[PDB]
């Protein structure tokens, strides 16, 4: 019972390092590369509406 | 055969001593076997969703 | 055996000190294998499109 006290304070370690630092590192990376298929978008926009003007 | 009967009686007055920990033991483990791991897993799901 | 498994014990007690310094360094790892390049990548976007 002492031994599976230790392993909720184990897994509480654990599982921040394997399940949630990479889902937030995926969320940082997500965000980050959206802003450049943006940025890539509406300046093709721009692009295509002055060639067609 | 009266003696040799109480010793199954003794052992199963312990047998319940051991039990009392097993349930104990238990519970521990499904918090972190289940509970803690499905609070991890959720965590996922409000950070991919954003 | 009470000793015995106290061996157990006192590792567990200790692996919760290692695993501490395993999120301090997945966190690094993930800001040189993850933030960064993908920070990187975004600029080449940003570049190329002009």
């Amino acid at each position: 019972v002492a031994v599976q006290e230790q392993e909720i304070a184990r897994r509480e370690k654990e599982l921040e390092a394997r399940v949630r630092k990479p889902a937030e590192a995926e969320r940082y990376k997500l965000e980050r590369l959206a802003e450049a298929e943006k940025s890539q978008l509406i300046m093709q926009a721009e692009a295509e509406a002055a060639s067609v003007r | 055969r009266q003696e040799e009967i109480e010793i199954e009686v003794v052992q199963r007055k312990k047998q319940i001593a051991v039990e009392a920990q097993e349930i104990l033991r238990t519970d521990k483990e499904l918090i972190a076997t289940v509970r803690r791991p499905a609070e991890a897993e959720a965590h996922r799901i409000q950070q991919i969703a954003e």
